[PDB]
RNA sequence: GCUUAAUUUGACUCAACACGGGGAAACUCACCAGGUCCAGACACAAUAAGGAUUGACAGAUUGAGAGCUCUUUCUUGAUUUUGUGGGUGGUGGUGCAUGGCCGUUCUUAGUUGGUGGAGUGAUUUGUCUGCUUAAUUGCGAUAACGAACGAGACCUUAACCUACUAAAUAGUGGUGCUAGCAUUUGCUGGUUAUCCACUUCUUAGAGGGACUAUCGGUUUCAAGCCGAUGGAAGUUUGAGGCAAUAACAGGUCUGUGAUGCCCUUAGACGUUCUGGGCCGCACGCGCGCUACACUGACGGAGCCAGCGAGUCUAACCUUGGCCGAGAGGUCUUGGUAAUCUUGUGAAACUCCGUCGUGCUGGGGAUAGAGCAUUGUAAUUAUUGCUCUUCAACGAGGAAUUCCUAGUAAGCGCAA
């Protein structure tokens, strides 16, 4: 399963204030808002990302769930090389 | 769709809920269906 | 100051005669014009499905049921009278609607 | 708009039937068994009920608006109006719906199943039950499908009491030992009901009447 | 069974065989002889710019669908193609190890304790001879007297409420505008809004009412069973739902088996992209379908119902006016729901006729010519209307039956 790395905004970016990946068991339509795949990309890419931890997968009638935790400060804060108090996941928003 | 319990056939297309009927008997309670007669 | 119409179509018959009573209660403490809660014929849903996961065995079936009751009231009041009282008669499982149809 | 009438009373049940799954599949401790959806004008208030709201609150919003960001985004619901009001869910054995969750997990972290079994019983049959019902039918270290069993009571089911005594109660395993679809049914004691009937329909009780005056000599009096 | 390029298989006494909700083509896909491209978590490594690849061909190539061939300008850029060893990878053609509840069955028409009796003891009485009941239902006898689960009870329905209270999303009763009117007082109409007054019929909440009542027989005069008159109702008042002892290793959904070989990782598990699954001659136990006719066909009329269903991110119901012989086509509307389709003008039956007992006008089983629709596509007729052809078939040997008084049978044509 190839990981094509053309666009980090459609790989891992704007979940720093989301922290969640809703998905679907799908198959070939290649268009999904609010997430980084088209309809296949981050699905097979979270497969690598689950295997380093930091995302937890329920199935729950074929809707893939993912959420972040403590072992996520080690990539996002440095690949996007941004300081603290603006990225984080445990404080994902203005209140959460 | 094939939902869960070895079924893509015998789907309940009526009332717009689309459940495999093997997996309806265990979910018909909390939908709010109940047998009386 | 406009003739209105309220509908409520719920599925807990004990929790529809408390609501329809306090609707006609606070209207009659302000003594508006009204017509009584007209109760419609109820609707039942049913689906026959046989009772085995596999297919090997004798044959008769189930029958499931779900009951929907619906009744509605027409009313006229000044808007300041009604726009407060429709927000204090909430209860879970119950639906409330306002119709001001004056064609 | 363009809204079908009776389907909105059946689609929400499908919406009811799937939200409960995470309160099964994500939590184990607090007892948040019964979900409850309260739809007010323009807000869906499902009441968060947690005995230990630090998984959810934590550092002022550990999972208040963290669990919502899945489910509100799952149904394409609007943010902000997904109100999840915090509360405490009810007691462990001293509730009705929790008797699912009371025994959803209380088989052991690794010792003998009889000493698992005989623990669960003596609590609530004296302290707030005359009927509950769990499920066990498994083996002991051989190639047999042996079936030893237990329960605590006869239930209360007398007609339509099948359909208010059965409820939304489907809770899985947090046990080290035994995994399959485990189910629990719950039909409590009737002496403390406060919602509807209070005794079984065979029960009859006549009252005492009081001791009598002897003969009542006339002694008529004129007020 | 045969057959096969494969006819994908599960299940054989009631308890297999119109059933796995198995009514049909490419969805299903489990199968057959072609085509595919996708196989990587980490930890290994090398060509990692002087080159893998990302080339997807880039279109003539290229013979054979965009193609897998380079003839080259590369987004080139070590992603990963790669090369392995762990462990991956992961999912689908079966169930199995620390858990089963889902079914069908023998159909709890019966199981079990508390203090008492009897035995050294395991064990036993209660839980019986008799009558009675749909029923270990009950009376009676009695070293046994109270009692639970199951059966009663309950629960949902169908029948009675001139007693409520409350009806432009039901209906009548008037006042009218208003047309007929034999007319002459009259009997049929008239519709938004002409307005008022009504609940009997209608719908849904709250209650009531039946208990075998009351008399006559019969019986250990007991449990009860038979008549009687009243009564909406006197077959548990009619019909269902719900109730656990057991060997069918058919209970498997991202059941996991909480099995280690299924290739279980150039996968024989995916897709798109391919013709061939239930679909081949001479006999059925496949549960009635259309018969074998004058209590009948055919033709004219007469014309009565019940429970259910439905369109927005989208084609569902469909009435008039339309053309045409149907089949249909076109123009419109109406309907998110007692309002619209829909009084769902259903069929048998019903009168008036034609027909004349012959396998004739009963009965259309194989067929050739045609017009239409539905989708990417109907040949091996997917269905439907035309005209032709009318072929087994004169009540059925031996045998043997899902269906109980508005029941058995016909007659429906709603989901």
């Amino acid at each position: 399963m190839l990981m094509p790395k053309e666009d980090r905004n459609k790989i891992h970016q704007y979940l720093f204030q989301e922290g969640v990946v809703v998905a679907k068991k799908d198959f070939n339509q290649a268009k999904h808002e609010e997430i980084d795949t088209k309809n296949l990309y981050v699905i097979k890419a979270l497969q690598s990302l689950t295997s380093k931890g930091y995302v937890k997968t329920q199935f729950s009638w074929q809707y893939y769930y993912y959420t972040l935790t403590e072992e996520g400060v080690e990539y996002l804060r440095e690949y996007l090389n941004l300081p603290e108090h603006i990225v984080p996941g445990t404080y994902i928003q203005e209140r959460n | 769709q094939c939902r869960v319990c070895s079924s893509h056939t015998g789907l309940i297309r009526k009332y717009g809920l689309n459940i495999c009927r093997q997996c309806f008997r265990e979910k018909a309670n909390d939908i709010g269906f109940n047998k009386f007669r | 100051i406009i003739k209105i119409r309220i509908t409520l179509t719920s599925t807990k018959v004990k929790q529809l005669e408390n609501v329809s009573s306090n609707i006609v209660k606070n209207a009659e403490q302000h003594n508006l014009v009204k017509k009584g809660p007209v109760r419609l014929p109820t609707k039942v849903l049913k689906i026959s499905t046989r009772k085995t996961p596999n297919g090997e065995g004798s044959k008769t079936w189930e029958t499931y049921e779900m009951r929907i009751h619906k009744r509605y009231i027409d009313l006229e009041a000044p808007v300041q009278i009604v726009k407060r009282i429709t927000q204090i008669t909430i209860e879970p499982g119950v639906d409330v609607e306002v119709v001001v149809a004056s064609n | 708009a363009l809204i079908s009438k009776k389907r909105k009373l059946v689609a929400d049940g499908v919406f009811y039937a799937e939200l409960n799954e995470f309160f099964t599949r994500e939590l184990a401790e607090e007892g948040y068994s019964g979900v409850e959806v309260r739809v007010t004008p323009t807000k869906t208030e499902v009441i968060i009920r947690a005995t230990r709201t630090q998984d959810v609150l934590g550092e002022n919003g550990r999972r208040i608006n963290e669990l919502t960001l899945l489910v509100q985004k799952r149904f394409k619901y609007a943010p902000g109006t997904i109100v999840l009001y915090a509360e405490r869910v009810q007691d462990r054995g001293l509730s009705a719906v929790a008797q699912a969750e009371s025994m959803k997990f209380k088989l052991l972290n690794g010792l003998a199943i009889r000493r698992a079994a005989y623990g669960v019983v003596r609590y609530v049959m004296e302290s707030g039950a005359k009927g509950c019902e769990v499920v066990v039918s498994g083996k002991l270290r051989a190639a047999r499908a042996k079936a030893m069993k237990f329960a605590d009571g006869f239930l209360i089911h007398s007609g339509q009491p099948v359909n208010d005594f059965i409820d939304t109660a489907t809770r899985h395993v947090l046990m080290r030992q035994g995994v399959l679809g485990i189910k629990v049914k719950i039909m409590r004691d009737p002496a403390k009901s406060r919602t509807g009937p209070k005794a079984l329909p065979d029960a009859v009780t006549i009252i005492e009447p009081k001791e009598e005056e002897p003969i009542l000599a006339p002694s008529v009096k004129d007020y």
